[PDB]
C-alpha cells in the first residue's frame, strides 16, 4: 500500500515539473522572438528611408 | 468559474471604462504591460504566454476619445480589437443613434462580444454602462439592448445609468434623449440602476474637502461602487453575494427595476486621521439624504427593499446590531407588505487605494442600495420638461428627417405616464 | 452495526460539515493526515457509525456534501480539515439557486437529484445495517431549502423505514438576512412536516444570545456559532460510538418522544456554557447542570417556555455518574414548574448516560425538548408570510417558473392547520 | 538555436545551427531597377526560423522489406503427429487408439 | 500447449497491439532486447502461449501487422518495444484503400488476402495445439474492416472448428469522425455475425468518459487508451498462462455465455482504475472491487445496463482472495437487482480466478456481459445508414468498383432482423 | 514512395510555384544551390529526387507562354535548384484568348510538355498525383489547362489530378474577355479534374486587409498564405501524424457525387504578429474563424446555403480530446446547419509538426493552426454572380471575332451555358430536401 502511494505522488510531482517547465520556456521564447521583430521593423524603415 | 463582461458605451463610458480598469489592475496586482510580478480570472483571461487581457468591450462612435486609450500609458495591455470607434457621431441626437448611424457597427460589436462570450464557459452576466446624455449612449445603447434580449434569453445585464440631473444639464435635447430611452431599458434592462453628476458634485465638495473637482475624482467614486459590487464573485466571504442573489432580494415587481446606489464612508484623508469608523458609524451615512447620489429624498418616499454590501473586517455580530437601532427610528419607512427588507453580503478584503485618488485607506466600508419610491420624485421633474419642451414643437424636425415617425414621441411620453402611476400604486398601503 | 451516513445541504451545510468533522476526529483522535493517534482502546471499539472504512489505516467520513454554487466548495478542502473528505462525494451544480426555493425544487434542482443520489446510494449499501441518515440545512439559502425538500421526498420513499434526522436554521425576526427568507421558509415546513421524523431548530438570533450573556466574547463570529451547534448535534449521537451504564439511541428516544407524527419539532439546549473568569466560580456538579440548562436564557432556538407548554424533554449525560443524583434532581423540576408539564402524560423525562466525557471537559449535558412555543416561531413566520402575499410579492421569481399561486395557498392552509393542531393540545 | 531554443535533441545540426545555409540571397543596398519576384528567397534564415523538434518519416526503412518480395509458402509442407496428453512418454493420436508405455502388472501377463 | 495466434489490423490494430506487447512482456519481465530478465520461474513456466523460441535466449511474440499502407509500420517497429517483431511477419499493402470497404474487400484485398493467408498458416502448423486466433481491428475503417473481414471468412473456412476471438472498435455518433462511416460499419456486423467466435464492443466515445470522470487524466492521448484496452485482453487470457484455483479459459467462457449462435457481442468493462490524488483514500478489497464493474459509467460500450436485460455475467478476478467472498458479494448483485437480471436462467454467474496479480496492484478483475442493450448500437447505426442510403449517396466509389446496389439492401435487412431477434429474445 | 508532381501554369502558376518552392526549401532545411547542408529522413522525397551528386531537383514544371516570366527565375536566387528543362516556355502568349491557347498558340509546345511529363513518371515509382496551379482569368492557365487536363486524362486512366485554381472575382477584375475565357473551362473542370479547388481574389484581398494589419499588400502577401494552406494539405503526406490522412482519403470522404467536387478552402487563424502577443491560440478558438463567413476565403455567404461535408487539418499541438469538445460544441448551434442525410459530415486530421514561418512573411510563429476544406452549397450564388455578368456580355454578340477566327465554333459558348445551366440545376435538385 506505501508503495502504491509514494508512487502516485511522484507521478504527480513529475507532472507538475514538466508543466511549469512548458509554461517558463513558452515565456521566454516569446520575449525574444518579439524583441527580435522589433529590431526587424527598424531595418525594413531604414531601408525605405535609403531610398 | 465566476466571471462577467464589462460593456461600456459612448465618452462618459470609456472613461468610466477606464477608471473602472484602472482599480482593477491594481486592485489584483497588474502592471501596465499586462503581466505579474485564480481572483483575476472572472475579469481576465489567460495568455498560453501568461498575458492577462480585460476582457471588456469598448465602444463609441467618436475617434476622438478611444485614440487616447491606444496612446495612454496602459495602451499595451487592452487588445487592439477590442476599442470599436465609430466614423460619426450622432452629436446629442438619440434617432442619429437608433435608426440611421448605429447600424453601421451593430454588425461589428455582435461580433466581437461572441468571442468573448463563446470564451464563456459559464457568464455569470454581462455589465452595461452608458450615459443618457449622449447620442450613442441613448441611441446606440436602445439597438443594443434588443439584439443582446434575441441574442440571450436570460442572461443578467444590469446597467449603471447616466441620468440628467433636474438643474444642471450639459444640452438643451438631453430631456429628449432620456424620455426615448425610457422604454427601451422598461423591457429590456434586467437591473438598473442610476447615480447624478450633480449628487456626487456636492460630495466631492463637502465630504472629501476637494476645492475644484473634475471627472476624473466624479469617475474614480463610481469605480469604487462597482468593485464592492463585484467583489464576492472574486474574493471569497462569510457570506458572499452573487448578482442572481440581490436581483431577486431587492425588485418585487418587473416594472420596478430601478434602485439607488449609495456608498459610505466616503471622507478625506485629513477626516480619516480624526473619525473612528465602525460597521454602525458607516452604514448610517448611506441613509442621509446629504451622502444620497440620486437627488431625491427618500424621507418623502418610502423603502421598497435595502441591499447591504460590506467590505473589510466587518463583524456578523455588529452587522445585526446596527440593523435594531436603525429600525428605531421614525424618520425612516418601510411598506407594510416588507417587514423583513435587508439583505447583506460580507467580503474579507477591504478595497484598494489608488495612487493619485482622494480617499483614504479605510478597513470598513458600505455600498448600500435600497429601492425607494422617492424615484417619482426625480422622475417627475424630468417628465414635466420634457412636454414643456415639446408643448411648442422644438427640435424635432431633425428626429423626423432621420426617419423614425411623430408618433413615437408620444408613445414615449404615455410610457412613463403610466409608469409613474404604477410607481404610485405600490405606495398605497393595505 | 448500526451506521448513520451524514448529509449537508448549502452553504451553511459546509461549514458545519467542517465544523462537525473536526470536533468528532478530535474527540475520536483523528490527525489532518487521516490517521490514528490515540491513547486509549475505547475510542478505537466503535469507529464505524460515522466513518468510513479504507485501505491504509485511515477512516474517511461518511458524508454527502450538496451545494450549487462551487464558491465555498475550495474553502471547505482548503481549511486545516479539509483534505480528509474523499474527492468524489464533493459534489456542487453550475448554476446557484440565488436564495430562490423555487429554482432549488423545480427548476434547477431537479438535474442534480439524480447525481446526488447515485453518490448517496453507492455509499449506503456498504453497511451491514445503516441505522439511518442525519441532515443539516437552512432554510435562509435557495440550495438549503429548495433542494434540501427534493432529497428528504425522494429519500423517504427509496427507504420507506429507516431513522431521519434533521436541523433547521429557520430565520428570525431581528436577524433577518433575506427578504425572500418568509417565501423559503412556508414553501418547506410543509415537506418538513409530513416526510421527517425527527427534527431540531436552531436559529441564529439564539445563538448570539448565547455568546453574549453566557460565553462573554465580544466578537461571534461563525466559527463559534458552529461550535456550539456541533457540540449539540455531537451529544445526541453519543450511545451510538460509546456504551453506559444507561444507553439510548436515536430510535429509543424518538419512541419516546414523538406521541403524534406531527409533533417532532423539538428544542436543543447545552448545559457547560461559561467563561474563563467565571471558571473557577463554577462547579461541575449535577444539580449545578440542571440549574444553568433550565433558565430559558439557554434555549438554542427562538422561543419561550413561559408562554407554552413541555410535552416530553429527553436527557442525555456525559460523565461518571451516580444514578441517584441523576434520579432526584429530575423528579424535583416535575414537583416544582408544576404548571409548565402536561397533565395527561405522567413521567415527562426520559434520561440516558455515557461514561466518559468529551475532551477538556469532566461533566456535560443536553436535553432535546418538545415545547409547544414553537408554534410561536410558527405564528411569526406564517404573520409575515400571509402578509406579504395580498400585496402580490415576488410572484413573477415564482409563478413564471412552473408552479401555480395555489401551491402557496395550500402551504398557508397546512402550517395554519398545523398550529392550530398545536393549539388544542395544549388545551 | 540551442543558445535560445531549446530542443528536443532529435533535430539535425542543420536546424542546430543556420550558418551551414549559404546558398540564399544575400542583402545589398536597395535600388530603383528592382524586381518584384526578388521577394521570394530575399534573405537566410535566422535563428528564430527553423522549428525545434524534427520528425522525419524514414520510409526507407520499410523499402528494404518492400522491394525484396512478400513472403510466401513454396512446398515448405510437411506435418507432424501431435498428441493431447501432456508427457513426452506418451503420444496418443486420434486415428491410433492405443495407449502407451505398457503397464507393468504382477498378476495379469502380457496385456 | 493451448496456443494463440495474434493478429492487428489498421492503424488501430497496430495502436492497440503496441501497448500490448508492451504489458506483457514486462508482465513476463521480457527485455525490449527479447531476452528473460524475471524473477520468479512461474513467469518461466507458460512463455509459449504468445512467444515461439528462437536461438540465444529470445523468444519472439506470434503476431502478424496488417495495414494497407506501406509507411505505416515503420512507427511501430520505432517503438520503444519494436525491434521484438520478426520481420518475416509484417504484410501490407501498395495502394490505401481510402477507408472505404470496398477496395479493402474487392480491389485492393484479393492481391493481399494470398500473401497474409500463408504466413499466418506457416507459423500455425508448427504449434503444440491450437487453442485460438486473436485479432483486433477497427469497425471504422476500410483497412481494419474490410481486409479484416475478408481474413475471418477464409480462417473459419480453412479452420471449421477452432476459436476466432476478435476486438470490435464499434463508431460512435459523438466521437464520429468520417463521413462514410455507417456505411463501412453496416457491412461490416454482416461479415462479423456469421463466421466470428467471439467479438468484445469497444466504443471511442466510452472510452473517454472513463478518461473524462473515472480516471481524470488532463490530456488522454492514444496511447493511455490502449492501455486501458490491452489491460481488458490482459484479464481475460490471463487464465491460460497462470495457474488459478478455478480455472476459466476463452473456450469455457465462449460456451456458456453464448446460448445462440448469433449471439456473440459482449460490452467489456475494467474495476481497478482510479486518480492518483484518490488513490490513497480508496479501500481495494472484494466487495468494493465489484461495486465499480457494475457501474453503467464505468462500461466500454456505448449502452446502459439500466435499460437493458444482462443474459450471463462473468467476472475474472486477479489477484489473492478466498472464495465465499467473491461468491456472496457477486450473489447479493443477482438477488438485490431483482428486475433487470433474466428470469428463465437463473444463477447467471461465471467465476474465474487466478492467483497471480499484476505488477503494481495487489486486487483487479475485468468484466464481460451479454446485455439486450446491444440493440442500441445496431439501431443507431441503423438509422444513419438509412439516412446516406435513401437519396442514393456516397454510392459511386462503391458501386463502380464492383458491387451491386443490392447488398447494402441484404445488409440492411441482416441488420433489420439482427435487432428484432435481439427484442424478441428481451 | 510517395510523390506528387506539380505543375505550375501561367503567370500566376510560376508566382505561387516560386512561393510554395521558396517556403517546401525553408521547410525542409534545403539550400537555394539545390543540396542539404551535408554536415547533418525521408521528408524531402516526396517532392524531390536523388542526383548522382547528391543534389535535390524538384518534382515540377513551371509552364508558360510568356518569355518574359521564366528569365525571371532563370536569373534569381533558384536559378540552381531547377533542371532548366522544367521551365517550359511558348513563343507567343495566348493573348487572354481560350481559343488561341486551346487551337493555335499552346499545340506547339504540347508534345515538349507531355514528353517532360512522362519523364516525371518514369522517375516516379507509384504517384499519389499531380497538383495543377492555375487561375480561369487568363488565355495559358484557361486554354492550355484545358487541353492539358485532356492529355493527362487520355494518358492517365484514374489517378489523381488536383486543380487549384483562382476563379475571378465578382467584383474586380483586370479583363473583359475574363467570362468569356471563365464559362468555356466549366467542361474541362467538370470531368477532367477528380478534385478542383478555387480560391477567390476579393475574399483574400479583405482578409489581408482586416486580419494581418497590412495597408497596401500585394502578390507576394496572397502567395504566402496560398503556400501556407497547400503545405498544410502535403503535411499529412510529408510528416508523421497522430491520425493521418492522404490525397485519395479526404477525396473520397469529400466528394459526395461524380460532378460535385469544388470545395472551399479556408485557413485559421490568420492573424497578426503585435496580436499574437494579445491572443490565446488553442484548438477551440481557432475551429471559430473557420467557420465564420467574414474569414471564408471565397466571396459567397455559406449561411445561404447548408453545408454538406467538412474536412479539418490540425497542425502542432492538437489533441483529439479537444477536437471532439469543439466538434460537439458546433454541432448544436443553428447558425451552422447540415443537410439532412449527411449527420456525421465531418473528417479530422491532425500532424505534430506545426507550420513554419517564412523569411519576410507578415504572419505570426502559431503553435496550432487549422485548414477547413468544406462542400456546400453555397457556390451557387457565386456562379450565378459570373453567370447574369457573361450572359450580359454576350448579349449583343461581343468578343466573338477572333474566337470564330481561330477556329472554335460558334455554338460551343451555348454548349458551355447548356453545361453550366445543367450543373446549377443540379446544385438545386442537391439542395431540395425531401
Ligand atoms: N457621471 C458622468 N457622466 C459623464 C461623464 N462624462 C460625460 N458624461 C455624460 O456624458 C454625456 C454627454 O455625452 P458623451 O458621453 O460625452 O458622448 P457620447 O456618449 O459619445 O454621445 P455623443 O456626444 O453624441 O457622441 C453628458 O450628459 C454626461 O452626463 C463623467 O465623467 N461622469
Ligand atoms: N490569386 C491570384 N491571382 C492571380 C495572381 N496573378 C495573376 N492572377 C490572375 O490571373 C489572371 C490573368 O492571368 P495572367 O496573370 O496574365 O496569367 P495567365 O493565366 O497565364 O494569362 P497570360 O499571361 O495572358 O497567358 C487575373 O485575372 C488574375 O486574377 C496572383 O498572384 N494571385
Ligand atoms: N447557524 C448558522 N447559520 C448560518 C451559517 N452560515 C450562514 N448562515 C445563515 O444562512 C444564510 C445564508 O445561507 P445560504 O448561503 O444562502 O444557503 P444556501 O443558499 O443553501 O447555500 C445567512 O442568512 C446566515 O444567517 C452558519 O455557519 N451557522
Ligand atoms: N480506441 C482507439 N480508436 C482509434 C485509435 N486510432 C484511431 N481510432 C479509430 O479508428 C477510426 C479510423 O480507422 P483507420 O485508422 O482509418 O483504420 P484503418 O484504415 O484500418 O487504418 C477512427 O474513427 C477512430 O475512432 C486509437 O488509438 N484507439
Ligand atoms: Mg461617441
Ligand atoms: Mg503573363
Amino acid at each position: 500500500n506505501m508503495k502504491l502511494v509514494q508512487r502516485a505522488l511522484q507521478d504527480l510531482q513529475e507532472e507538475a515539473d514538466k508543466k511549469k517547465q512548458k509554461r517558463e520556456d513558452m515565456i521566454r521564447e516569446q520575449k525574444i522572438y518579439h524583441k527580435y521583430l522589433a529590431q526587424r521593423r527598424e531595418e525594413e524603415k531604414a531601408q525605405e528611408k535609403e531610398f | 468559474m465566476r466571471e462577467c463582461i464589462s460593456i461600456h458605451v459612448g465618452q462618459a463610458g470609456v472613461q468610466i471604462g477606464n477608471a473602472c480598469w484602472e482599480l482593477y489592475c491594481l486592485e489584483h496586482g497588474i502592471q501596465p504591460d499586462g503581466q505579474m510580478p485564480d481572483s483575476f480570472n472572472t475579469f481576465f483571461s489567460e495568455t498560453g504566454a501568461g498575458k492577462h487581457v480585460p476582457r471588456a468591450v469598448f465602444v463609441d462612435l467618436e475617434p476622438t476619445v478611444i485614440d487616447e486609450v491606444r496612446t495612454g500609458t496602459y495602451r499595451q495591455l487592452f487588445h487592439p480589437e477590442q476599442l470599436i470607434t465609430g466614423k460619426e457621431d450622432a452629436a446629442n441626437n438619440y434617432a442619429r443613434g437608433h435608426y440611421t448611424i448605429g447600424k453601421e457597427i451593430i454588425d461589428l460589436v455582435l461580433d466581437r462580444i461572441r468571442k468573448l462570450a463563446d470564451q464563456c464557459t459559464g457568464l455569470q452576466g454581462f455589465l452595461v454602462f452608458h450615459s443618457f446624455g449622449g447620442g450613442t449612449g441613448s441611441g446606440f445603447t436602445s439597438l443594443l439592448m434588443e439584439r443582446l434580449s434575441v441574442d440571450y434569453g436570460k442572461k443578467s445585464k444590469l446597467e449603471f445609468s447616466i441620468y440628467p440631473a433636474p438643474q444642471v444639464s450639459t444640452a438643451v435635447v438631453e430631456p429628449y434623449n432620456s424620455i426615448l430611452t425610457t422604454h427601451t431599458t422598461l423591457e429590456h434592462s434586467d437591473c438598473a440602476f442610476m447615480v447624478d453628476n450633480e449628487a456626487i458634485y456636492d460630495i466631492c465638495r463637502r465630504n472629501l474637502d476637494i476645492e475644484r473637482p473634475t471627472y476624473t475624482n466624479l469617475n474614480r467614486l463610481i469605480g469604487q461602487i462597482v468593485s464592492s459590487i463585484t467583489a464576492s464573485l472574486r474574493f471569497d466571504g462569510a457570506l458572499n453575494v452573487d448578482l442572481t442573489e440581490f436581483q431577486t432580494n431587492l425588485v418585487p415587481y418587473p416594472r420596478i427595476h430601478f434602485p439607488l446606489a449609495t456608498y459610505a464612508p466616503v471622507i478625506s484623508a485629513e477626516k480619516a486621521y480624526h473619525e473612528q469608523l465602525s460597521v454602525a458609524e458607516i452604514t448610517n451615512a448611506c441613509f442621509e439624504p446629504a451622502n444620497q447620489m440620486v437627488k431625491c429624498d427618500p424621507r418623502h418616499g418610502k423603502y421598497m427593499a435595502c441591499c447591504l454590501l460590506y467590505r473589510g473586517d466587518v463583524v456578523p455580530k455588529d452587522v445585526n446590531a446596527a440593523i435594531a437601532t436603525i429600525k428605531t427610528k421614525r424618520t425612516i419607512q418601510f411598506v407594510d407588505w416588507c417587514p423583513t427588507g435587508f439583505k447583506v453580503g460580507i467580503n474579507y478584503q477591504p478595497p484598494t487605494v489608488v495612487p493619485g485618488g482622494d480617499l483614504a485607506k479605510v478597513q470598513r466600508a458600505v455600498c448600500m442600495l435600497s429601492n425607494t419610491t422617492a424615484i417619482a420624485e426625480a422622475w417627475a421633474r424630468l417628465d414635466h420638461k420634457f412636454d414643456l419642451m415639446y408643448a411648442k414643437r422644438a427640435f424635432v424636425h431633425w428626429y423626423v428627417g432621420e426617419g423614425m415617425e411623430e408618433g413615437e414621441f408620444s408613445e414615449a411620453r404615455e410610457d412613463m405616464a403610466a409608469l409613474e402611476k404604477d410607481y404610485e400604486e405600490v405606495g398605497v398601503d393595505s | 452495526m448500526r451506521e448513520i451516513v451524514h448529509l449537508q445541504a448549502g452553504q451553511c451545510g459546509n461549514q458545519i460539515g467542517a465544523k462537525f468533522w473536526e470536533v468528532i476526529s478530535d474527540e475520536h483522535g483523528i490527525d489532518p493526515t487521516g490517521t490514528y493517534h490515540g491513547d486509549s482502546d475505547l475510542q478505537l471499539e466503535r469507529i464505524n457509525v460515522y466513518y468510513n472504512e479504507a485501505t491504509g489505516g485511515k477512516y474517511v467520513p461518511r458524508a454527502v456534501l450538496v451545494d450549487l454554487e462551487p464558491g465555498t466548495m475550495d474553502s471547505v478542502r482548503s481549511g486545516p480539515f479539509g483534505q480528509i473528505f474523499r474527492p468524489d462525494n464533493f459534489v456542487f451544480g453550475q448554476s446557484g439557486a440565488g436564495n430562490n426555493w423555487a429554482k432549488g425544487h423545480y427548476t434547477e434542482g431537479a438535474e442534480l437529484v439524480d447525481s446526488v443520489l447515485d453518490v448517496v446510494r453507492k455509499e449506503a449499501e456498504s453497511c451491514d445495517c445503516l441505522q439511518g441518515f442525519q441532515l443539516t440545512h437552512s432554510l435562509g439559502g435557495g440550495t438549503g431549502s429548495g433542494m434540501g425538500t427534493l432529497l428528504i421526498s425522494k429519500i423517504r420513499e427509496e427507504y420507506p423505514d429507516r431513522i431521519m434526522n434533521t436541523f433547521s436554521v429557520v430565520p428570525s425576526p431581528k436577524v433577518s438576512d433575506t427578504v425572500v427568507e418568509p417565501y423559503n421558509a412556508t414553501l418547506s415546513v410543509h415537506q418538513l412536516v409530513e416526510n421527517t421524523d425527527e427534527t431540531y431548530c436552531i436559529d441564529n438570533e439564539a445563538l448570539y444570545d448565547i455568546c453574549f450573556r453566557t460565553l462573554k466574547l465580544t466578537t461571534p463570529t461563525y466559527g463559534d456559532l458552529n461550535h456550539l451547534v456541533s457540540a449539540t448535534m455531537s451529544g445526541v449521537t453519543t450511545c451510538l460510538r460509546f456504551p453506559g451504564q444507561l444507553n439510548a439511541d436515536l430510535r429509543k428516544l424518538a419512541v419516546n418522544m414523538v406521541p403524534f407524527p406531527r409533533l417532532h419539532f423539538f428544542m436543543p439546549g447545552f448545559a457547560p456554557l461559561t467563561s474563563r473568569g467565571s471558571q473557577q466560580y463554577r462547579a461541575l456538579t449535577v444539580p449545578e447542570l440542571t440549574q444553568q440548562m433550565f433558565d430559558a436564557k439557554n434555549m438554542m432556538a427562538a422561543c419561550d417556555p413561559r408562554h407554552g407548554r413541555y410535552l416530553t424533554v429527553a436527557a442525555v449525560f456525559r460523565g461518571r455518574m451516580s444514578m441517584k443524583e441523576v434520579d432526584e434532581q429530575m423528579l424535583n423540576v416535575q414537583n416544582k414548574n408544576s404548571s409548565y408539564f402536561v397533565e395527561w402524560i405522567p413521567n415527562n423525562v426520559k434520561t440516558a448516560v455515557c461514561d466518559i466525557p468529551p475532551r477538556g471537559l469532566k461533566m456535560s449535558a443536553t436535553f432535546i425538548g418538545n415545547s409547544t412555543a414553537i408554534q410561536e416561531l410558527f405564528k411569526r413566520i406564517s404573520e409575515q408570510f400571509t402578509a406579504m402575499f395580498r400585496r402580490k410579492a415576488f410572484l413573477h421569481w415564482y409563478t413564471g417558473e412552473g408552479m401555480d399561486e395555489m401551491e402557496f395557498t395550500e402551504a398557508e392552509s397546512n402550517m395554519n392547520d398545523l398550529v392550530s393542531e398545536y393549539q388544542q393540545y395544549q388545551d | 538555436t540551442s543558445d535560445y531554443y531549446r530542443v528536443s535533441a532529435d533535430l539535425p545540426g542543420r536546424f542546430n545551427n543556420p550558418g551551414w545555409f549559404r546558398g540564399y540571397r544575400t542583402q545589398k543596398a536597395v535600388s530603383v531597377y528592382r524586381t518584384s519576384n526578388q521577394a521570394y528567397g530575399s534573405r537566410a534564415p535566422t535563428v528564430h526560423e527553423m522549428p525545434k523538434v524534427f520528425y522525419p518519416n524514414s520510409n526507407k526503412f520499410s523499402q528494404q522489406l518492400a522491394a525484396g518480395g512478400m513472403f510466401r509458402n513454396n512446398t515448405l509442407n510437411v506435418y507432424l503427429e501431435k498428441s493431447i496428453v501432456t508427457g513426452p512418454d506418451n503420444c496418443i493420436t486420434s486415428c491410433d487408439r492405443l495407449n502407451f508405455h505398457p503397464s507393468y502388472n504382477i498378476n495379469r501377463p502380457s496385456i
